[PDB]
Order: structure tokens, then sequence, then C-alpha cells
């Protein structure tokens, strides 16, 4: 079941949903959550319709009439003719498939390389090479966002994520990594999360409680066609191996609020509903947006008393950004001259060093390697939690959270 | 209320309403008197048990 | 042979049949092991000493010795798998001519099937063919009845209309009664009929072969007779069997298009995956003498430090004696465990820790994000589509260890289950017309998070923890886990993180028991040794009871109770049962006082639990090499130091005047 | 063994009283000392099989009607094929397709003439239960096992869901003529032949009692026997008694009742026994339920009234109040 992309909505109106057929090779290519192409012919397809009001009748050309006792009237007559109703559904039948948008022109690294084109592969492999490459794609990806530029680098780590890993015993190790954005209004954290979901695939949209429970994780159906279910994902399924971006996250309710939790923690949901039981991995790396309560981050408190945040989700969260509304000349000037910028020279005032499809296949690229850690590099992290703890010690100025 | 009887709040150490307590036909107090005796029997007898 | 037309027809003309047939029998007779021994034999031997019915055969080894026969099998495998049977049959009576009488038919399980097909990866074309597959078994119907060789009463005239074979793709629909010629209603025979156990399992794809962003695909295999209870819920199998196509599902109710329900018949499920030599050493184990060290370091290898928390823990484990003067005097036997503790202090994975060695080991979180609830309720079952009583995770570890997540942030409804769990150690449903009482006799160990997310000794341990005292007061340890910023600590913790990271890296003072060694361990223990109390100094624990109690209101703090001399008891009995002494001695009694103490005085506040500490420090200091006892005054003493230094910006004497509060040698060295 | 019981019946009671001279049926429900067997041991080996299973009620449909002999009627003749038997258990009947009459050169009764005469029909209790596999004997991680019950004539209204029962039956199938994935499958249950509960005064025991009550120091005796392991608190202990024996309750000319109730609350320090005082009370009373101030897990403390929307039938939800009505 496919469903009109949002670029061809007409006005006020609710995209048009049908069912295409994949026969053959096909029969796999396509996947939820993907904006696939297909290519086929459109057919009708004989439907038992519910239709209360009788419409094209197709019966027999030849004249019968029922003998006394055997009268062509009722039911029986309309079984003596042959009488069928014609309706019909519109289904489309695809013989290809393939991705709108396609990324290059199991996984592995020298998967992707053989897969992208040697143009693709050398422009991979310069900016991988290139210097400040943290820089440069901080600035590319968030080419209209003034300052913020911890953020912007937190936003790129967590694309780029982590390495999970699993235990001897079994637990896992969660690699993936999760950033909050907290603070006082018209601060941009709208705009990291649309940003980074027009920008990264697998990446969905969610707001505080315009998403339901079944509408977040997943839901069961019946398949009409025979005695399995289908699955039909959630916004968290959608944006498995990708990000979910959850704005005005303080605001989403309790059930919503638990079902992220278990998300996050144990990136997995599972469902026992509708005749089926089902776990599904969901690795997604999660964006939050949140508001302070009183809308106004008061900086005289930590963060436990600012956001409505739940203990262990405000924990599950790697990175807390704040961005406090600063009344300063300068940086309100800043920010009105990139604003009226961009808004006086919209095609131009956007001089990305890197293309956003690049960008793509370069992360793509790199998401399959998996780094170790060197020994100079553990005691270098010790040292460093070192520091990190020492700077919680009695005396110094209290943090907004601890360490 | 506070955990504890606490002779000295007198009668603040319960909250319930005139109207419940008359209903209960008996109201004992339980307060763990700590007599050095009792405490050592008391400890002989769980053993004992 | 390999001749004519489609392998199907092929096979099942009889000529090749019986050719096929001699085929196997040869090939069962004489096949060695690569050394000699006749494996077939042996097989066969063990298979009707054990009545068995199965025979397992070895693909590799098939297609080693007879590769016609191979090839053919995974082409036809219904005449080739009814042709072994019948093969296998004849050679089973051969050598034991009296086990007609047992089984009567011998299933041949064929093994290691060179190809394993992924559930995403079945077409068309695998239809009518032996595949096989790995899965997670997701849903298991109970092993039902299914018509084998049914008879029929006609009943016109109460002929019995002999034996059909009950085939697994149409029904057995009888033509005319012989003796009526009545086509009339018939009915199936139960008494004459003999049936097959029949069970329906559903493999879902394993999560972690499931990759991007694509479902995990199901299938539903049918288990016959043998096959049947050999998987659960949730386990792991291979599964090998015929991709069946034709029984009677096509959708031909014009419900749309005329697609198929395929079914895979299983023909060998493979799970990945008692005490005679482990009692022989167990014991040994025992006598060792330093057991209960060995044990106490065992426990919770992957979590660094916290030996009161592991001590406390292995003495739930071990558990103590239930006992019940008359009928009349219930007392638990159950060592309930506490851990309350500011965030980071790995209260989460000693919990996951037990889950994985303790039997019977439940785990539930205060949230809505558990797979059981601590409540009891009855409802049809979302899969099993069964009017089930449901009862709570206190339930399901009835005889065995509940791990409460969260405990402070439960609801009402789960916070009145856990008092009624606790005190009384039942469950009682009033719900539809379910008016019942039922036993959950569990070892309650909770996690909870103390006010504000930090626990400050300021305060008591019950105004820190947020729970009521009343559900408080059923824990025998109250596990104080505070956070500190301790270089040493710090350190340490480090380093063991990060390596665990490094050595778990995809691309790759006694020695702890083995986990295995323990649990079995824990096994004997619960189940054999049962501690006595008839040598324990009454009078030394009424003198320290006495004392505690003048302690307790000598200052401003929380009393001691009965409840916990009793505490005490049960961990004296677990200490006993920990030693298999099967009597608890002074040292045990030492020990299980020494925990006691160690919890009351941390519930304490700081002004009464360092003055508590200072009093009876005898108690605390037991089992301790006074070694321990120097290196927290030591760090102590630094800590002060350096909360000094870190704001403003040790001596021999003053570490010689706590240890007189004699030897610094032996410390130093 | 039911027809050789009806003629011993008919035998020991042959000159019976006029106006109940028609012999009527015996059931006989066999009961075993043999232990029970667990249901997942029910596999197709023991089907049609007398077995002894283990298991907790969930269920217990209405005492509905069943026919164990129905008479039917020729609708053109008019004529009656009384006293046809019915097969016990879930099983059903397929009515004849001709007539017996024998017909005397008219037009012969019609294809399917028979209609059952309800008038002329012996029917039976008949109750459907739901049994659930004990939660001890479910394995560590498994769902519990389910199976269905059919009792009839006195094994019905003899068990309410929630009871732990043993119960031996017929491991049978649902017979209804062999009318998606499973062939062959036939819905099984259990005829029970025999159910028994898992858990009156004599002539001796009332002359114990009687002695018992009429010894002096009987007051002592109790007060005593209540808590013997309980320390101290001898006063505390014969309220407790006082409390189990209760007042007399009365209900005066005008029909304003006095209840014979006594309330006893005990306000104490949490290191008493009195939750133990509270548990040896409920056992000790003959109806006796223990709950806490919120009730118990998946239970009241107080009855609640709810409408069921499909029946319209009113649900009355038990709380401890009401369930312990007459005792403690
Ligand atoms: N003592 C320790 N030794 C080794 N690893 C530890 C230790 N304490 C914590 N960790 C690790 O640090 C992280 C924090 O542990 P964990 O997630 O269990 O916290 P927690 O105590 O459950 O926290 P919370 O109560 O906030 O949920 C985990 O990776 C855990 O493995
Ligand atoms: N620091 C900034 N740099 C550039 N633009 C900004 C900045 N802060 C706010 N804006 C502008 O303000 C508008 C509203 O911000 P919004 O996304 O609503 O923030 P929030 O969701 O936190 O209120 C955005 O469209 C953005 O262009
Ligand atoms: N006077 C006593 N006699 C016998 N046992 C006692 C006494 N006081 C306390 N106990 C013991 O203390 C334990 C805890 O008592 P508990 O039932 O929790 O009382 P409370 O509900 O008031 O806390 C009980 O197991 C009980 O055996
Ligand atoms: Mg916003
Ligand atoms: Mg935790
Ligand atoms: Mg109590
Ligand atoms: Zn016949
Ligand atoms: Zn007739």
């Amino acid at each position: 079941r496919i469903q009109e992309t949002q670029a061809e909505l007409p006005r006020g109106s609710i995209p048009r949903s049908l069912e295409v057929i994949l026969r053959a090779e096909a029969v796999e290519s396509a996947q939820a959550g993907d904006k696939c192409d297909f290519t086929g012919t459109l057919i009708v397809v004989p439907d038992v319709s519910k239709l209360s009001t009788p419409g094209a009748r197709a019966e027999t050309n030849s004249r019968v009439s029922g003998v006394d006792g055997y009268e062509t009237e009722g039911i029986r007559g309309l079984r003596a003719l042959g009488v069928r109703d014609l309706s019909y559904r519109l289904v489309f039948l695809a013989c290809c498939v393939a991705p709108t948008n396609p990324r290059f022109g199991e996984q592995t690294a020298e998967s992707i390389k053989n897969q992208m084109t040697v143009k693709e592969w050398e422009k991979v492999f310069e900016m991988s090479q290139d210097k400040n490459l943290y820089h440069n794609l901080c600035t590319s990806l968030f080419p209209t966002i003034h300052g913020n530029d911890e953020v912007k680098r937190g936003v790129l780590l967590m694309l780029f994520g982590g390495v999970p890993k699993t235990t001897g015993e079994g637990t896992s190790l969660r690699g993936d990594i999760n950033v909050c954005i907290v603070g006082d209004p018209s601060t941009a954290k709208s705009q990291f999360l649309k940003h980074v979901e027009e920008f990264s695939p697998r990446a969905v949209y969610t707001s505080g409680k315009a998403s339901s429970a079944a509408g977040l994780t997943a839901a069961v159906v019946r398949d009409e066609e025979s005695h399995e279910f289908v699955i039909e994902a959630g916004a968290l399924m959608l944006a498995d191996n990708g990000v979910c971006c959850i704005d005005e996250f303080d605001k989403m309710d309790v059930r919503d609020q638990v079902a992220i939790h278990e998300a996050m923690e144990q990136q997995t949901i599972s469902i026992t509903k509708a005749g089926v039981k089902a776990t599904l991995n969901a690795r997604t790396s999660i964006l939050a947006a949140a508001n302070p309560i009183s809308g106004h981050y008061d900086r005289s408190k930590s963060l436990k008393q600012n956001i409505n945040l739940s203990a262990p989700i405000m924990s599950r969260f790697d990175l807390f950004f704040i961005l406090v509304d600063e009344c300063n000349e300068v940086t309100d000037y800043a920010i009105a001259r990139r604003i009226v910028d961009l808004h006086s020279r919209i095609e131009e005032s956007i001089d990305r060093v890197y293309s956003l499809d690049d960008i793509r296949r370069y992360l793509l690229f790199a998401r399959q390697f998996k780094p170790k850690i060197s020994k100079e590099s553990e005691d270098f992290i010790v040292e460093q939690y070192k520091h990190l703890r020492q700077r919680d010690g009695s005396g110094v100025t209290k943090s907004s959270w601890r360490i | 209320v506070f955990g504890r009887w606490d002779e000295t709040k007198g009668e603040d150490n319960i909250d319930f309403m005139p109207t419940i307590l008359s209903r209960f036909d008996m109201i004992f107090i339980v307060k763990d008197e700590h007599n050095e005796e009792r405490d050592v029997m008391l400890a002989k007898h769980v053993i004992t048990l | 042979d390999l001749k004519g037309h489609s392998v199907r027809e092929w096979v099942s003309m009889a000529g090749p049949r019986l050719e096929i047939h001699h085929r196997f029998k040869n090939f069962l007779r004489t096949h060695v092991d690569s050394h000699g021994h006749n494996v077939f034999k042996e097989r066969i031997s063990d298979m009707c000493k054990e009545n068995r019915e199965s025979l397992v055969v070895n693909y590799e080894d098939l297609a080693a010795r007879e590769h016609v026969l191979a090839y053919f099998l995974p082409e036809a495998p219904a005449e080739l798998l009814q042709i072994f049977d019948e093969a296998a049959l004849e050679v089973v009576l051969a050598m034991y001519p009296k086990y007609d009488r047992i089984t009567n038919h011998i299933h041949v399980r064929i093994s290691h099937l060179p190809l394993v097909e992924e559930l995403r990866s079945l077409r068309q074309l695998h239809l009518n063919q032996l595949i096989r597959t790995s899965g997670v078994v997701t849903s298991c119907t109970g092993v039902l009845p299914q018509l084998s060789m049914v008879k029929y009463n006609c009943n016109k005239c109460n002929f019995v209309l002999g034996p059909f074979c009950q085939s697994q793709n149409q029904e057995v629909k009888p033509g005319s009664c012989p003796e009526c010629q009545s086509a009339g209603p018939f009915e199936v025979n139960m008494e004459e009929t003999i049936y097959q156990n029949y069970q329906r399992i559903r493999i879902q794809e394993s999560p972690g072969k499931v990759a991007a962003g694509r479902l995990p695909r199901s299938k539903d295999a049918i288990l016959l007779a043998d096959l049947v209870d050999s998987c659960k819920p949730g386990d792991e199998i291979e599964l090998t069997g015929i991709y069946h196509n034709n029984y009677d599902g096509s959708l031909n109710t014009a419900n749309g298009f005329p697609v198929f329900a395929t079914v895979i018949l299983a023909n060998h499920v493979a799970k990945k995956d008692l005490t005679d030599e482990d009692v022989k050493m167990i014991t040994s184990l025992s006598k060792d003498q330093q057991i209960g060290e060995k044990i106490f370091a065992s426990i919770a290898p992957s979590i660094y430090g916290h030996e009161d928390i592991k001590r406390g823990l292995a003495l739930a484990l071990f558990g103590g004696e239930p006992k019940n003067p008359g009928g009349k005097h219930k007392v638990r036997g159950d060592i309930n465990v506490l851990l309350c503790g500011d965030p980071g202090t790995a209260k989460s994975q000693f919990l996951k820790y037990i889950e994985k060695v303790s039997s019977r080991a439940i785990f539930t979180t205060g949230q809505g994000a558990s797979a059981v609830g601590l409540t009891a309720y009855v409802q049809r079952h979302p899969v099993s589509r069964e009017w089930t009583l449901e009862a709570g995770a206190l339930v399901l570890a009835d005889r065995g260890v509940c791990l409460i997540d969260e405990f402070d942030k439960m609801n009402d409804q789960d916070r009145t289950s856990i008092h009624e769990a606790m005190e009384q150690q039942s469950i009682s449903i009033s719900k539809a017309g379910i008016v019942t009482s039922l036993q959950a006799r569990c070892t309650v160990i909770a996690a909870a998070n103390p006010i504000g997310g930090r626990y400050d000794p300021s305060l008591t341990f019950s105004e820190n923890v947020d729970l009521t005292e009343p559900i408080i007061s059923r824990f025998d340890i109250l596990c104080v886990v505070r956070d500190t910023v301790d270089p040493v600590q710090d350190e340490m913790l480090a380093r063991f993180v990060v390596g665990s990271h490094v050595r778990h890296h995809p691309s790759n003072g006694v020695e702890p028991l083995p986990q295995e060694v323990l649990k079995k361990y824990i096994i004997y223990a619960k189940e054999r040794v049962h501690p006595k109390l008839n040598q324990m100094d009454q009078d030394k624990v009424a003198k320290m009871y006495s004392d505690l109690r003048k302690e307790s209101m000598a200052t401003g703090s929380i009393p001691i109770t009965v409840r916990h001399i009793e505490s005490m008891i049960r961990m004296a009995e677990a200490h006993a049962r920990i030693h298999l002494r099967d009597y608890v001695i002074e040292d045990d009694v030492n020990m299980a006082i020494r925990v006691m103490l160690e919890s009351f005085i941390d519930t304490q506040k700081f002004s009464v639990m360092r003055s508590m500490r200072k009093t009876f420090a005898r108690y605390l200091s037991f089992r301790r090499d006074n070694n321990e006892l120097l290196l927290f005054i030591l760090k102590q003493l630094v800590a002060e130091q350096v909360t000094y230094q870190r704001n403003r910006f040790v001596p021999e004497k003053d570490l010689v005047d706590k240890a007189r509060q004699h030897n610094l040698s032996a410390f130093y060295d | 063994l039911e027809e050789a019981a009806k003629e011993v019946a008919d035998e020991v009671t042959r000159p019976r009283p006029s106006g109940e001279e028609v012999l009527q049926d015996i059931q006989v429900m066999l009961k075993s000392d043999a232990s029970p067997s667990s249901i997942r041991s029910l596999k197709s080996d023991m089907m049609s099989h007398l077995v002894k299973i283990p298991g907790i009620i969930i269920a217990a449909s209405a005492v509905r009607a069943k026919a164990t002999r129905i008479s039917i009627q020729c609708r053109s003749c008019r004529n009656t094929l009384t006293n046809i038997a019915m097969r016990p258990g879930l099983e059903g009947y397929a009515l004849p397709r001709k007539c017996n009459t024998d017909q005397a050169g008219r037009p012969k009764c019609p294809l399917d003439p028979y209609f059952i005469m309800p008038d002329k029909c012996k029917c039976v209790d008949f109750q459907t239960l739901k049994l659930q596999e004990l939660p001890d004997a479910v394995p560590h991680g498994e769902m519990p096992r389910h199976m269905q019950l059919y009792c009839d004539r006195y094994l019905c209204d003899k068990v309410v869901p929630g009871n732990r029962v043993t119960i031996m039956g017929i491991y049978s199938i649902k017979k209804f003529g062999l009318t998606r994935v499973g062939v062959g499958i036939r819905s099984s249950y259990i005829r029970v032949l025999g159910i028994q509960v898992d858990t009156a005064v004599s002539p001796q025991e009332e002359e114990e009692f009687r002695r018992l009550a009429a010894l002096p120091n009987v007051y002592e005796v109790i007060s005593k026997s209540i808590a013997p392991s309980i320390f101290g608190g001898t006063d505390m202990k014969k309220a407790i008694a006082c409390l189990l024996f209760g007042g007399s309750r009365k209900r005066l000319p005008d029909g304003l009742t006095r209840r014979g109730d006594i309330n006893l609350l005990m306000l104490g320090d949490p290191g008493t026994a009195k939750s133990q005082l509270l548990k040896f009370v409920e056992k000790c009373s003959p109806i006796g339920v223990y709950t806490s101030g919120k009730g118990s897990s998946a239970a009241g403390l107080t009855a609640s009234v709810m409408r069921d929307p499909s029946s319209r039938n009113f649900i009355m939800e038990g709380g401890a109040m009401v369930l312990a009505d007459g005792g403690v």
C-alpha cells in the first residue's frame, strides 16, 4: 500500500492511498517508508462492494423466461440469469521498482564502494581526506542557522552514530547517540529538527501529542489475502537505522513517553496484539526538542527542575544542548542579518562546500566503519572521564546535571 | 501518622475522624515499650520460635 | 536411478520406488562413523531403547554414501520420506522384532541440509521441496490430537467404516457405507480412531538477521507427533521441512487475489542453545572453606566493586528457611533486597545479572513497558485468543525471584499488589467470577532511585527513597548505592568499562567460580541442605538487640525491631546454606549480624549513622582483615584533604591516630 | 455402570410411595485416589481414555438444558418417533430423512418430515467450564495451557470459577458431523466424570465443643490458644477472641436491627506483630478475608455494581467487605 507524496497534495486534501502489486523478481523490492517509483500499468480489480445502491448489472443476453413454479423472479431468477454487479477498484500493477531519488549512480564498506560510481567514490574519498571536515559538514548541513555550533556538532555526531556492541553474557552496548535540545522560544530547535529530517533518509518527524502509541511504535492488521498478519510500521520503525525527530517532546503524553523510553533503552519494540507476537529492532537515534517549564529556561535551576521529562528519559540522552536566548545586541544583529539575507536572496546566500547528496553518500559509506579503541585512546578516555568527574566535585559551582 | 506514637503529641498522632473512631467497638494503642527485660525476653522468644 | 521424467513421478513409480527402498536399506545397514563404527546400528539401538520413534539421518552422510538419494530428497521429499520411513521400520523390526508393538512407524528426520534459506527468501520456486531455515518461535499452540487412522461410525446402521489415512492436505470424507451403501451422515468413532499429536508454531526472522528497515517475515510450521513440544515461544531454532502449498488455502472466497497460504511441514527441529559429577564436586567446593568469598566475588563479574551489594545478593539468591509454627504463624524464608541509588550505579545491571543466574527469575518494571506486570488480571490473550487468568509477575515467580526495577515509579494498584505479595505471599483475585487466592512466594529484588535523583545522607532512607514505610519494612537488605567522586574508584571503573568495550568490539582475592557451576551449586544448596538454628547464641543476639534498641532511642533515629532479628536469622540460615553446614555456626551468625547492622546503620541519618557505626564497630568489623578499615580511613582522610584543596586553591600522624581509635607495615606493603 | 446403578436403585427402593413410581436415572460420578497427570501430558495417546487432570477454573457458563432423549413427529402423518437416545457429551444428532410409518398406499410423506417435539423431550443440565494449567505447574517461560470441560446433571454448579480442582474425565473431541490450515483437527475437551475441589459437625465434635464451653477457664484457654506464638498482649488476644465470637445480632419489633459484630482497631508502632495478629485472625475465623486499606491485588475493599453493556445484567464485583459476609 502506497500513498501520494506531499509534493503533490492539492489544497485541504488527504493523500490518496492505493495498493500496488509486485510480481516475480520485484516481489520484495519495496519496503515501508521508501520513496519508491513504481513503473507499470494501472488496472481494475473486481470488488465485492458493499454499496447498497444497485449499479451496473451484468447478465446473459439469452432471452429465457421461467416456467410456472420456476419463474425468473427473486434470487432464483437473478441466479438463473446470472446477474452480477460490476463494481471495480483501481489497483496498480508494477513490473519494476526503484527509489525516486537514487542514493548512488548485506551491506559493507566494499559493497558501498562498488555500488557507488567512480565519480561519487572519488568525491567521498576526497571529502574524507579533506581537513576541517567537521566544520565543513556542520556549516554545509546548517547554512541558515546562526550560532549554536555546539548543537550543530552534536547533531552531526548523532547522525554519524556510534558502534553498537554485544557483551559475552548477551547484554548489548547501545551505540546510537541521543540528543535533546532545550531552550527559549524561537531558538531554532525546530529548525535543527527539520534540517535533520529533510537531509537524512530514514528520518521521521513527530510532535508533542500529534501521535498515538500505536502510530508511534507499530500496529497489527490481518492480511485480507491470507491468514498472515501485516505489521504497519510506526515512526520509530520507519526511522530505524536512522533518526526520529521528536519536537515539543516535553508535551508528549505519559504512555507515548513510556513507549519512546522503551525504544531508546532496549532499541526494540514488542507487540502482542491481534493474534500475533513480534519483536522488531528499532535502532533509531532520537533528536528531541523540548521547552523548559514556564517557557523560558531559568538559568538558576538544574535541567531536572527546568524540563518536565522523566528521569529515565533524561538519562537515556547522550547530549543535552541548552539554547538560552541571550539578549545581546551583537547576537541579535547577526541573527537579523542572517535571516534577512536568507529571505532576500533565496537561491543564493546558500553556498555549501559539500552537496547534500554527497554528504548522504559519504555518511552511508562511513556508517559501515566500526572503529576500534586503541590502548592510548583508552588511557586518554579514562583521563578525560577523570577530569569530567573531578569537575563535579564540591566547592565548584553546581552544574546543570551531574556526571 | 508520625510513624511512632510520640506521647508528647497526645492526640495529634491519630488523624482518624471522630465519626470513624466511634464505629470501632475497641481501640488499642500499641506502644513498643523498651523495658530491657522485655526486650531480652522477646528476642529469646523469637529465636525459640 | 536417473532417467525418464520429473523427479516426483519418477520416484512415485514403483520400479524406482523399490530400487530406492533397497538402496536406502543398504545405506542404513552399511555405514561407518568414518572410523568403522557402524553409526546406524547404535542409533537404532538407543532409539528402540528409549522408544523415540525417530531416526536422525545426517544429510552429509547420505550424500557421501548414496548421492542419488541425496539429490532426490530435496526435490520430492514426501515420497522419499515415506520410502525412508518404510525402510527404517523394516530394519528396526529386523533388529528388534518385538518393537512393532511400540510404534509401528519410524520417522526419518533429515539433518544438516546444505542450503539454509531465510524466511524472506522463500518463493514459489521452493514449493514442494525440503528446505532448511532459521528463526524464532513467536507463538506455539498446544498439542492437538489430529486424526491419523480414522474409523467412522455410519449412524444409519452403526457399521464402522475402517481406517483411512488422514493426509495433511484434505479432509478424508468417506463415500458409502459398505453394508447399507448409504452415503448419508457419518461420524468419527473416537474410540476406534488413532490420533497423532499436532502442533502449530510461528517462526519469524531473527531481529539480528533482519537488516536495514525491513520487517521480520513469519511463517507457520506444523509439528507431527514427535516434533511437538520440541520448541517454546522465544526459542531460536533451525527448522527443516517441506514448503507446503496445497492443503485448503487458496482464498477462493473472492475476498481478493488468488494467493495460497503456505505452511511448512516440519521434518527436523534443532534448537540453538542432572547433578551427579556436579554433586560430586560441589561438596569439595563447599569444603574449600573459602566458598562464601568465592561466591560473593563470582556474583556479577561484569560489575566493578559493590562488594556489599554482591554479598547481599548472594545471601538473597541462597535464601533462608521458611517456617510456620503450627499453621498459624507463617514467617517467610525469603531475603528481600532493595537497591536504592542515584543514577549510574549499575542497579539495572545487578537485576539483569540476577535474572540471568537465578532460575525462575522474572524481570518487571515500575513503568508500563514490561512483558509482565505486578497485578494479576483475567482477559482473552492477544495471541492465544484464549480466556486466560494472567497472574502477575509476583505469581510467575512463586518459588523464585521477582526483579522489580524502578520500584519508586509504580502505580497505586502495583504498590497495593506488591504490598499484598510481600506481607501475605498471596494474591487475591475477585475479578469476573474468579474469587481465588493464589500463592506468590517470591524473593523481591527491587531497584529504586531517591527523591530528587541524588541520595542525601542528611535525611533518612525512608524519606529519601519515595516509598511507603510498610513497603520498606518488608525488605531484609537495604543497599544505599551512593555515588561519590572518588579518584581511584572512578579510574578503576573507567578502566573496567573501556576494557569491556574494547574486548566486546564486534571485530572479534580468589578466582570466581564459573557461572554454570555457581548455578548448580545454588540448585544443590537450595534443594538439599536445610540449616537449623539449634546452636546459636541466644544470649549474645539478645544482648545485641537490646543494645541496638538502647542506642536507637539514645538518638533520634528509627528503632530496631523484632523484624530485624528475624531478618538476621534468615541471613544466618542463608550463610549456613551457602556453606552447606546444615547448622548455623557462630561465624554465620556474626556475618548475618554484620549484614543486618550495616543495612540498619545505612538507613539512618548521618548524625545517628556515624554514632551507631562508632558504637557498634565491633559487629561491623567482623570478618574484616583490618586492611579494608585502614584503607577506608586513609581514603576519607585524603578525601577531606582534596575537598579542602579544591576549594582553597596526608601525615602519618593522622593515620596512626585513627588506627589507634598499631600495625601499619602490613597496610603499607 | 449407570444402567446397573439404575437397576440397583430400583431394587433397593422397589416399594416406593404413590406419586413417585417412575424410576429415575442415576449418575455415577467416579472418583480416584490416583495422582493426577499434568495438562501437558494429555497427548493423542490418551484420547477417548479416562484421564485425570489438575487445574484452576477460570470460567463457568450458565447451566443450560441439553436433551438426553428427543422425540420427533412427522409433519404429514403426525406419527411420532419417541425416545431417540442422544449421545452424551458435545455430540449432535442427524434427523432421519424418511418416515417410518408403514404407508397404506397413500402418497408418501415428504423428504424431511421430522420436527422436534420440545414438549416430549427429556432434557438435563449441562455446563461448559474452562480449566487452566495450575500456575505452579506451568514451566518457567510458557503460556498456561487451557482445556474445556463438559459437565452434566450434577457436575454443573459444583465448582465456581477460581477453584482448584482435579477432574477425571474422558478426553474427547467435538462430534458435529465432520463439517484454514488445521486439517483433521477437531476441538478437544474433557467430558468430566468426576470433580474434586482442592481446599458438617459430627456428634463427637458437638460433644467436644459442648464440654470445651463447659470448661471453667474456657476464656483463658481460647485467649491463649488464639496467638500462642505472639508474645504478650494478653488483653489484645482476649479482645481478638471476643471479636471472633461476636455479640448477638438483634432485629427489634419496629424493624431496626442491631449489629452483633465487634469492631476492633489496633493503632501502634510498626515493630509490633499486629499484621501477624491480623493474619492469624484471618486464618482462624470460619469466614475470613485479609485485605489492606486499598484492597488487595485485583480485589476491592467494598462491592461495586456495574451493568454489562451487552447482556444488560448487573455484575456485582464483590469486595472484601461483602465477600467476608457473616465473618471477619
Ligand atoms: N560498577 C560498575 N562497573 C561497571 N560498569 C558499570 C558500573 N556502574 C555502571 N556501569 C555501567 O555504566 C552504565 C550505567 O549503568 P546502568 O545503565 O545499569 O545504570 P543504573 O544504575 O540502572 O541507572 P538508573 O537507575 O539511572 O537507571 C552502564 O553501561 C553500566 O554498564
Ligand atoms: N539562532 C538563530 N539563527 C537563525 N535563525 C533563527 C535563530 N533562532 C531562531 N531563528 C528563526 O526563528 C524561527 C522560529 O524558530 P523555531 O524553529 O520556532 O524555534 P523553537 O521551535 O525553538 O521556538 C525559525 O524559522 C528560525 O529561522
Ligand atoms: N510480640 C511479638 N511476638 C512475636 N513476634 C513478633 C512480636 N513483635 C514482632 N514480631 C515479629 O516481627 C515481624 C514483623 O511484624 P509485622 O507483622 O510486620 O508487624 P507490623 O505489621 O506492625 O510491622 C513478624 O514476623 C513477627 O513475628
Ligand atoms: Mg519549536
Ligand atoms: Mg536502572
Ligand atoms: Mg503491617
Ligand atoms: Zn451403514
Ligand atoms: Zn409420516
